């Protein structure tokens, strides 16, 4: 809010959009200025009409700017994400530092959520810790940003009619009210109702089920119903499943699956997807491929 | 066929159907032309097969010739270049394999080798002029294909190749050395590093106990290099049994064989430093106490940094090497120049981490040294 | 400690700066030659140091002192190392004199190859020309005889490594030697067992041909050049197609049409992907490399039959590799050559079904543009482009885009305004930023070449009917088209026509928009007039000052700043 330091995070986004990392002390300090930011909102978050839906990044850099030409610049297009962002990505740590300083910069027009993958145990399992050390020689900026996942909305509410979350219901949550009543500020559990929020995922097997994946459980097409009619919801916006298409509809189209990672993990070649949301709350889909390359040490050194 | 024909011209019957099979056939541009062709050779093929691994003394002088030509204009050709995208953000495990498209021949083929070289009735002095150095080299050039099936039998026929041939074992030690030099300092990029290893292995079993100095500098300056590359996670099975079975072979090479393992820790591959680990401990239940006590210093000096790691895999990794009673009990051996290097180590993260299973090993673990003295 | 003796060694320079110029090589030097062998990070940075050390050891007449240590830190096992040591043994070559040079570096790069493990050899086979060309007659000889030694080596791993220098030696050596020692070791090298040897022998073969007179160019490296070009190897194959160019201007202009154009029609009609690639990659600067004498009748009889059929090839990369180059020989040919049999090809590539393809083949439209009439242009791709201007891929309409305002101002703008500017206009509305963007600016280069008064009459209206879009990202569109047409078209049009759209939608229910219409004002604001400024921009400007929005206030502050109405 102050002016030199506008200007200096205008500046960091500037030279972020050239894929070129930030210091540690200018990660420390952003860092603490998205908790302070952050600290402030409730589970759910309460998002206007027009705003554009981003699924999974998971540190395509690259990817992320071709979304952005796709969809229009951060300032000018109001954009939500649902998470997964560090993680299957050469440039994890640069996606991060992006989205947080676009969040921390127009905290009215940027809603980040909190994804399956922002947690300590999944970002060490996964490259996301061993990129932050060969990114910076040591293991603090990895520390600040896993210390600050842990702030992230669990979820988003949209004009009061599209719930947007992560993994998606859980047997334990019916209301929003209940959703408002967990605390987030904690490294996500094995189980429970918050884990359970980022980790589920839609089939078409009917009423809970076990995850094949370790955690979380599957809902049916009955249980997105209920919980719509219950919520009084008319969408439920999700992400965390991979879709060749970019988007799905699932369950007698109550829940969208969209994913904005084409080309996943640079093998898969899919394509990708991203939910418009005018004035009225009529949405469109935007498919868009990868964005084109150009330009084409022993692990001990150190 | 064969087996109906009369028995006094079964060997030129044999060579005709040897000279059979050598012509290459097209799967890949067309996958449906000459149905009848490649059915009727593959058919010769299964009855070669059959014939030789039933049938007795019907290998004569004159078939080894057809057999080693056959097997190369069937097999030596030049690999296709790799569909396998390569880059560093590419990880090496998860390259999904390009099968070979020309398979329902080149198995038969294969087996048909397998067979020929495992008959009863094979004679190396005999096949020894026509399997050669230069065979040898071109058997070896195909350990990079794509194909896990392809390998495989390759990997089998190299290995009777070297148990049946005395002449061509140092050929096919240096060819093999060579490969790995290639790979592990100009290339980085091999699909046959982990039944090359196996071979290796399987070599190794079978070495003298008074050990030679090729043998040795093979181990300082092949093996150990192996370590540092970045697909060690797809090979590492193997060159960890091939370390511990030298290790078992000659115990005066612990030391060596540590000091270049702390050389080449990983400190950007968190995999890495788990396989690193797994390893080392492998080692470790076979180092002698004498020999402990001249690298215990450096040894524990790298654990103390394992154990310190934020990583809360190699955290736990290196927590439970408490659980194994002969490392806790040779430590006690050391204990006076082993406390004060781990002490401080493990009572700093005594409740410094995210992790609260990791908690409850570092104070089962501080417990145990407690208990000691 | 690891990272502190990195940094005492990084500050080697320093140190040594502080010790005298004497003692550095009395005590410096010798420690660093006997005690020290640690871990590769150290020891490359050591090599690292050393190759800067001429000035500070006493300059060029004491600089041999460097050599023991070099020696003992280029046969490190790893590459990383061993080649930065390789590289300070050259720079350092350079300095010494040709008194000693036959008496501390010729016996050190002798000692070198005759090193017992492959590293040492490795390594001094990159030594043999910055020493060459400086010592005797014997000592060269002796030189050529242990490099024949290198060459015929038992390792593959130097062998490469001779190959690979092999050009760059040859490079220094007297032409008689190089007829007579040089060529049968290449020669010998093009045989070897090992395609990786064999390939880059062929990369050597160019530099070997580049010296040699034309008269024994045929009886020296022609028949190797042709058993490699034939070689059962793909990946050499692939290499001679990529070096195929310079074999040409290395060759002589003569005996390509000989033999080369033969051996291209070969290597591009290849059972290998790559391979065709790599040389439909050069298809058309050895088209224009060609003898002027024939090279349209060569082209015409050998090319393009060729390229006929490579236009419709299985594979993906070798289509995009063609259609890169394939107007590159429109001028060579001429015009009735062009439309005689470059247009259905060009055509054929414009509908092709690779959104690459089409990129690459749209992507050199002037060129063919300017050898045919723009009224043959017209006639005959005309269709094309209109129809690929709704191509589903934005990038294919991002070119088009960007092709328009060439197209637009050859054609003149009776033709423009009958027949484009519905596709210009609908260019605006797409669902695509990138392609908004590019749409506002191809609507500046065409007010541009068109004038004033025809955007006044014909695009202005146009363009400020789209403030009552629904959507707001085509509201914000609007201001981006008047942000771009401010400074073209005029104070007069600029304060009389789109003002009023400006301000009339500095009320939007978005904030979005809200702030965008104070991005607008801000930027377009010195065009205006001072009277409009200060009556009709203040009030509008205080007021959006006072919305809720914290980017919108901010927004109007910094307008009002930069603007000077504060
Ligand atoms: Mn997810
Ligand atoms: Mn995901």
């Amino acid at each position: 809010d102050e002016k030199v330091f506008t200007k200096e995070l205008d500046q960091w986004i500037e030279q972020l959009n050239e894929c070129k990392q930030l210091s540690e002390s200018q990660v420390k300090s952003l860092c603490e200025k998205a908790k302070e930011i952050l600290t402030k909102e409730s589970n759910v978050q309460e998002v206007r009409c027009p705003v554009t839906v981003c699924g999974d990044v998971h540190g395509q850099f690259h990817d992320l700017m071709e979304l952005f030409r796709i969809g229009g610049k951060s300032p000018d297009t109001n954009y939500l994400f649902m998470g997964d962002y560090v993680d299957r990505g050469y440039y994890s740590v640069e996606t991060v530092t992006l989205l947080v300083a676009l969040k921390v910069r127009y905290r009215e027009r940027i809603t980040i959520l909190r994804g399956n993958h922002e947690s300590r145990q999944i970002t060490q399992v996964y490259g996301f810790y061993d990129e932050c050390l060969r990114k910076y020689g040591n293991a603090n900026v990895w520390k600040y940003f896993t210390d600050l996942f842990d702030y992230l909305p669990l979820t988003a509410l949209v004009d009061g009619q599209i719930f947007c979350l992560h993994g998606g219901l859980s047997p334990s949550i019916d209301t929003l009210d209940h959703i408002r009543a967990l605390d987030r500020l904690q490294e996500v559990p094995h189980e429970g109702p918050m884990c359970d929020l980022l980790w589920s995922d839609p089939d078409d097997r009917g009423g809970w089920g076990i995850s094949p994946r370790g955690a979380g459980y599957t809902f049916g097409q009955d249980i997105s119903e209920t919980f719509n009619h219950a919520n009084g919801l008319t969408l439920v916006s999700r992400a965390h499943q991979l879709v060749m298409e970019g988007y799905n509809w699932c369950h007698d189209r109550n829940v969208v699956t969209i994913f904005s990672a084409p080309n996943y993990c640079y093998r898969c070649g899919n394509q990708a997807a991203i939910m418009e949301l005018d004035d009225t709350l009529k949405y469109s889909f935007l498919q868009f491929d990868p964005a084109p390359r150009r330009g084409e040490t022993p692990d001990y050194f150190l | 066929a064969l087996k109906d024909s009369p028995t006094q011209e079964r060997e030129e019957l044999f060579i005709q159907k040897l000279r059979q099979c050598c012509v290459l056939f097209d799967f890949v541009s067309d996958p449906l032309s000459d149905l009848k062709f490649k059915e009727v050779k593959r058919a010769g093929l299964n009855e070669m097969v059959e014939y030789i691994t039933h049938s007795r003394d019907v290998v004569t002088e004159a078939i080894y010739p057809e057999a080693v030509t056959m097997f190369s204009v069937n097999l030596f050709r030049t690999l296709p270049p790799s569909s396998n995208p390569t880059g560093a953000e590419f990880d090496p495990k998860e390259d999904e394999p390009t099968l070979e498209a020309a398979w329902p021949h080149l198995q038969l083929v294969y087996e048909f080798f397998l067979r020929f070289l495992e008959s009863p009735d094979f004679q190396p002095n005999i096949a020894k002029k026509y399997i050669d150095q230069k065979f040898v080299l071109a058997l070896l050039d195909l350990f990079d294909s794509e194909d896990p099936r392809e390998r495989d039998f390759l990997k089998t026929i190299l290995h009777r190749i070297y148990g049946k041939f005395l002449g061509l074992r140092a050929y096919i030690r240096r060819q093999i050395n060579h490969i790995f030099y290639r790979f592990i300092y100009e290339t980085e990029h091999h699909n046959g590093i982990a039944e090359l290893l196996e071979i290796l292995g399987s070599i190794i079993n079978g070495f003298a106990l008074p050990l030679k100095e090729e043998h040795k500098m093979f181990l300082i300056r092949v093996l150990l290099p192996l370590h540092k590359v970045k697909s060690l996670s797809v090979y590492h099975p193997q060159l960890a049994y091939c370390v511990v079975q030298f290790l078992e072979k000659e115990s005066s090479l612990t030391e060596p064989v540590i000091v270049g393992l702390l050389k080449f820790w990983p400190k950007t591959h968190s995999p890495k430093e788990v396989m690193f680990l797994n390893e080392l401990e492998e080692i470790l239940d076979v180092i002698e106490p004498s020999e402990f006590s001249k690298v215990m210093e450096p040894l524990f000096r790298q654990l103390a940094k394992c154990v310190s790691s934020p990583h809360f895999q190699v955290a736990e990794r290196a927590l439970y090497y408490w659980n194994n009673e002969y490392i806790m009990s040779l430590i006690s051996d050391n204990a006076a120049r082993v406390l004060p290097i781990m002490f401080p180590a493990l009572y700093r993260n005594s409740k410094s981490h995210w992790n609260k299973t990791i908690h409850g090993l570092i104070y089962n673990a501080l417990k145990l040294f407690m208990e000691m003295n | 400690d690891v990272q502190l003796r990195l940094n005492s060694i990084k500050k080697l320079s320093t140190i040594a700066l502080a010790l005298g110029v004497e003692r550095t090589r009395s005590e410096l030097l010798p420690f660093l030659t006997d005690t020290i062998y640690d871990e590769d990070e150290v020891l490359l940075a050591l090599a690292e140091q050393l190759g800067t050390f001429t000035t500070l050891v006493g300059g060029p007449e004491y600089v041999h002192c460097l050599l023991p240590p070099l020696e003992s830190l280029a046969t490190v096992e790893e590459t990383v190392v061993r080649d930065k040591a390789v590289e300070s043994l050259r720079a350092i070559s350079h300095e010494h004199s040709p008194s000693d040079l036959e008496a501390h570096f010729v016996p050190l790069v002798k000692r070198l190859a005759g090193g017992d493990w492959f590293t040492s050899r490795t390594s001094a086979c990159g030594l043999f020309s910055v020493c060459y060309p400086r010592v005797s007659s014997a000592v060269k000889a002796e030189l050529r005889q242990y490099f024949r030694n290198l060459c015929s080596d038992d390792t593959p791993m130097v062998r490469r490594a001779a190959a690979s220098k092999l050009g760059e030696f040859a490079k220094v050596l007297e032409l008689d030697n190089v007829k007579s020692e040089i060529i049968p070791m290449f020669s010998n090298l093009a045989s070897d067992e090992q395609d990786s040897v064999r390939l880059l022998a062929v990369e050597a073969c160019v530099n070997i041909a580049q010296l040699l007179p034309q008269e024994d160019l045929e009886a020296l490296v022609m028949p190797t050049l042709r058993q490699a070009a034939e070689d059962k190897s793909w990946r050499v194959r692939y290499m001679v197609a990529d070096k195929f160019t310079e074999l040409q201007k290395a060759v002589g202009p003569e005996i390509t049409k000989t033999d080369l154009v033969p051996a291209f029609q070969n290597l591009m009609k290849d059972c290998e992907a790559e391979v065709r690639a790599a040389a439909s990659h050069k298809v058309k600067e050895f088209c224009e490399n060609l003898s002027a004498d024939c090279r349209e009748n060569v082209i015409m009889s050998q090319i393009l039959p060729c390229i006929k059929e490579l236009v419709s090839d299985a594979n993906q990369h070798v289509k995009s590799a063609l259609a890169s180059v394939i107007m590159g020989l429109s001028p060579i040919l001429g015009k009735d050559n062009t439309i005689e049999h470059l247009l259905p090809l060009f055509l054929a590539q414009l509908k092709d079904e690779c959104p690459e393809v089409r990129l690459n083949i749209i992507s050199n439209l002037d060129c063919v543009n300017e050898v045919i009439g723009i009224r043959q242009l017209s006639q005959s791709l005309l269709p094309a482009i209109v129809e690929l201007a709704e191509d589903a891929k934005w990038r294919v309409r991002l070119a088009i885009i960007e092709y328009m305002p060439l197209l637009a101002g050859q054609l003149g703008v009776e033709f423009f305004d009958e027949k484009l500017n519905s596709l210009c206009m609908a260019w605006l509305v797409d669902h695509v930023y990138a392609i908004r963007e590019a749409a506002t600016s191809n609507l500046k280069k065409l007010v541009e070449k068109f004038g004033k008064e025809w955007a006044h009459a014909t695009i202005i209206p146009k363009v400020l009917a789209m403030s009552g879009d629904p959507n707001y990202l085509h509201r914000m569109t609007t201001l981006f088209c008047i942000n771009v047409l401010s400074e073209v078209c005029g104070q007069d049009i600029t304060t009389k026509h789109m003002l009023p759209t400006v301000l009339r939608m500095a009320g939007d229910p978005v904030a979005n928009v809200r702030f965008n219409v104070a991005k607008s004002l801000q930027k377009i604001g010195p065009i205006l007039d001072n009277s409009t400024l200060q009556s009709e921009v203040k009030p509008i400007l205080e007021k959006l000052t006072q919305d809720q929005d914290v980017d919108v206030k901010y927004f109007a502050q910094e307008a009002l700043t930069v603007l000077s109405l504060a």
